[PDB]
């Protein structure tokens, strides 16, 4: 509670109230030195939660602690998250991430023993009542975007011994978040902020939180796949004929063929993670690599463009372009 | 003029000055200050309460204050709260089996009224009372090993249980022990040195032919402290393996390879219990151990118990093969 | 003198061990159990000697077909540990070929591949 009430407080307004009105700062050049000041000393608090939330899971007072930050969180006007308030978020993904409960380190009752979001199931279900309600944050894409990183963490805990009551409730929940174009809030303000190129631990848990969403609910996403190439041909074959399509359309499955074409478009790292979309097996490759083919029936002219954004997000990594460019010559030898 | 006030009073109702003394420091920004003089009165039933107070008192001066010396002297006053607690459990202990000792009573009034040293506390409540747990977190906590001393202390530890569970049922007496066992375990279960697992097992086992008990307990409390299958299997099958006649001598050998056979059928209903990436040359192993099992019990003269074991132990290696 | 054969195991004296045996199969001259049980005890001692000839005579005199078996078992996995393949090559197998061969089939599809040369 303190380390967030000081660091926000003290930084934004102070700053904005005082240096900004008195102009305390006296040439053009110690505005900047004492603002990148500030701003590295923000920056620095948030990489310390971050470096922390890597390494250690949060115990029960704090996560909640930190979740009751997260509701009030808003986003810059010029649509790009403050590089702090980013990672900050980016963060308690991490603590929240059930990632480590979905790798195959013996360690997994330990660690369920020393995740707090675990022991408590007075804890996922306050998480999720909070995130179903209709009280938007300040930003009601956040309400919806929480609410479906939460919703992925629910139904990756099914395998794990039998908690199979709330897998149920990651259908909706998958379906109010992509109502909510949560598919276009990470193309446009995360991924929009240049500061998130900076980061790669901010790109892992974002590239864990897409690859997990296709095989941890391999169900919720067939059908929310399959719901919409059904939903785009039927509106779009009744438009030809003669009307005009409903304003209500919400082409997500675009969105998401951006997001995914947007996420892996930049390397600076070398890593070819675009490695991930290419099989050469694990439960897991073969639900990617079916995704990469369930995902190709679509011929809907509305998805087009999008999944040849994607295509050009996974053609990034010389190896991954000699395989992308194998795909595109076979299905022609007709797809379009 | 609060200041000198209070501290002038303090030095001349002296815990209740000190403290406001103390309240007043942290609040004028001088925490430091009230931590020396919260120990100055430390040092200086009402002496325990002196000591309750010690302790809120310095819990208060050292938050997060790593300071070494105050960090060193709240480290003394729990390990004063751990003598004060210790004596107070031992000592309803003893009172109630010397009829409400008199002698326990004015031990603990000693023990609260002033800050014993290891030596004395050690040779004193040793010769009346045999402390064992005491004594074993005493030397825990300075660092001093000493394996035989750590095996008598855990001996006698179940031997005073075991004459105050007399008058219990077995079945009570053996559910007492497994918790206090458990319990001290889990508070020396990071250091080996204070906690001598083949002693202890054999020990135990020894215990378990003398009173006739169930040949599964030990595995079960084992596997319950959280020690790894794979380990404790290795120690049964060295102890196996020793040919300690005293087994023979028992006329139980068999009673010992029915235990393993128990430790390893649990096993192998629920696999769960050994790490996932450990089980394919754990069951090689389990299949080794059993081609040697039956192999000993085939050149041993043919009984209708041993002939069931041995079909048990061949529908158990069939059952291992099925799983690898 | 079964009872001084378990004296002699833990006193630790295999020939004593195996002589005393020979007489007390002698002894058991009906009881084919008696028989194989002190057989296999001393096809047991043989192996832990290192007389490959004489543990496979004490194998390929046990009346018991099924200890037979397992004492076969038992001897290949030690010759192997050994290395002493050629011995077991001598050894003719009773039907068993087929066997030896799938004990160590099973062997490899259970053991890491990095590790163990039971493939080899």
């Amino acid at each position: 509670n303190k380390i967030l009430t000081l660091i926000s407080q003290i930084d934004v307004n102070n700053e904005f109230d005082k240096l900004k009105k008195e102009r305390g700062l006296g040439n053009k050049k110690h505005r900047k030195e004492v603002s990148d000041l500030i701003k590295e000393c923000q920056q620095s608090l948030a990489h310390s939660l971050y470096s922390w939330s890597c390494q250690t899971p949060l115990n029960r007072e704090d996560t909640l602690l930190l979740i009751g930050y997260l509701e009030k969180v808003t986003v810059e006007g010029d649509g790009s998250l403050d590089k702090v308030n980013l990672t900050l978020l980016m963060s308690l993904l991490y603590c929240l991430d059930v990632g480590f409960l979905e790798q195959g380190t013996d360690d997994r009752e330990e660690l369920m023993k020393q995740a707090s979001m675990f022991m408590d199931r007075q804890y996922i279900a306050a998480i999720h009542n909070r995130l179903q309600n209709t009280q938007p944050w300040k930003s009601p894409g956040m309400q919806a975007t929480v609410r479906l990183a939460w919703a992925l963490a629910l139904r990756g805990i099914s395998q794990f011994s039998e908690v199979l009551e709330f897998s149920e409730a990651d259908e909706p929940m998958a379906e109010i978040a992509i109502g909510g174009n949560v598919f276009l809030f990470l193309t446009e303000a995360v991924v929009g902020s240049e500061s998130f190129c900076t980061d790669e631990f901010f790109i892992r848990r974002i590239h864990k939180l897409v690859t997990d969403f296709p095989t941890l609910m391999p169900m919720k996403v067939k059908q929310l796949r399959n719901r919409a190439e059904e939903d785009a041909r039927l509106i779009q074959m009744s438009m030809q004929m003669g009307n005009e399509p409903p304003a209500s359309l919400r082409r997500d499955l675009e969105h998401l063929l951006l997001l995914i074409g947007e996420l892996y478009r930049k390397d600076p790292f070398h890593l070819e993670l675009a490695l991930e979309y290419w099989c050469p097996p694990p439960q897991r490759q073969v639900l990617l690599s079916k995704f990469v083919r369930q995902m190709s029936d679509l011929l809907p002219a509305t998805l087009y463009l999008p999944y040849l954004k994607m295509l050009r997000g996974l053609a990034s990594g010389p190896q991954c372009a000699h395989y992308c460019f194998s795909l595109l010559k076979a299905n022609g030898g007709g797809s379009p | 003029f609060l200041e000198p006030h209070l501290v002038r009073m303090a030095k001349l109702n002296k815990v209740r000055y000190m403290d406001l003394l103390w309240r007043y420091y942290e609040k004028n920004r001088n925490f430091s200050n009230a931590a020396r003089v919260v120990a100055k009165l430390a040092d200086m039933k009402q002496r325990l309460e002196y000591i309750s107070r010690a302790i809120l008192s310095a819990k208060s001066s050292t938050t997060m204050s790593t300071l070494a010396a105050d960090g060193e002297f709240l480290h003394e006053l729990e390990e004063k709260l751990e003598v004060a607690r210790i004596q107070l459990q031992i000592q309803e202990t003893l009172t109630r089996q010397y009829s409400h000792h008199s002698t326990v009573g004015d031990a603990v009034s000693q023990l609260d009224s002033q800050l014993m040293d290891i030596t004395k506390m050690f040779g004193q409540y040793a010769d009346p009372f045999r402390l064992s747990e005491c004594k074993l977190a005493i030397i825990h906590c300075a660092g001093h090993s000493d394996p035989i001393l750590v095996q008598t202390l855990w001996q006698d530890i179940i031997d005073k249980e075991l004459s105050d569970s007399m008058g219990n049922s077995s079945v009570d007496r053996m559910q007492s022990l497994h918790l206090k066992i458990t319990s001290l375990g889990k508070i020396y279960a990071s250091t080996p040195r204070y906690f001598p697992l083949e002693f202890l097992v054999k020990y135990l086992e020894q215990q378990v032919c003398n009173f006739s008990w169930d040949a599964g307990f030990v595995t079960y409390t084992m596997q319950e402290i959280n020690v790894p299958v794979p380990k404790l299997l290795e120690v049964y099958d060295h102890l196996f393996k020793a040919r300690d006649p005293w087994w023979s001598r028992m006329k139980k050998p068999l009673h010992l390879l029915e235990s393993i056979y128990i430790l390893l059928s649990g096993y192998v209903q629920e696999p769960s219990k050994v790490p996932s990436y450990e089980r394919r040359r754990f069951t090689t192993l389990c299949l080794d151990a059993i081609s040697c099992y039956l192999v000993e019990l085939q050149s041993m003269d043919p009984a209708p118990a041993l002939l069931n074991t041995v079909s048990n132990f061949k529908s158990l290696q069939a059952k291992l093969e099925r799983l690898s | 003198y079964n009872r001084v054969l378990r004296l002699l195991e833990d006193v630790g004296l295999p020939e004593l061990v195996i002589q005393l045996a020979t007489i007390a199969i002698g002894e058991a001259s009906d009881d084919w159990r008696s028989q194989a049980a002190l057989r296999t005890r001393i096809f047991k001692h043989h192996l832990d000697m290192g007389h490959n000839n004489q543990a496979y005579d004490a194998l390929t005199q046990i009346p018991d077909p099924s200890r037979q078996l397992d004492c076969l078992r038992q001897l290949v996995v030690v010759l192997c540990e050994r290395s002493q393949l050629q011995d077991l090559v001598e050894f003719p197998y009773v039907n068993l070929h087929n066997e030896v061969v799938g004990i160590i089939e099973s062997r490899a599809r259970a053991v890491d591949l990095m590790t163990h040369n039971y493939y080899e």
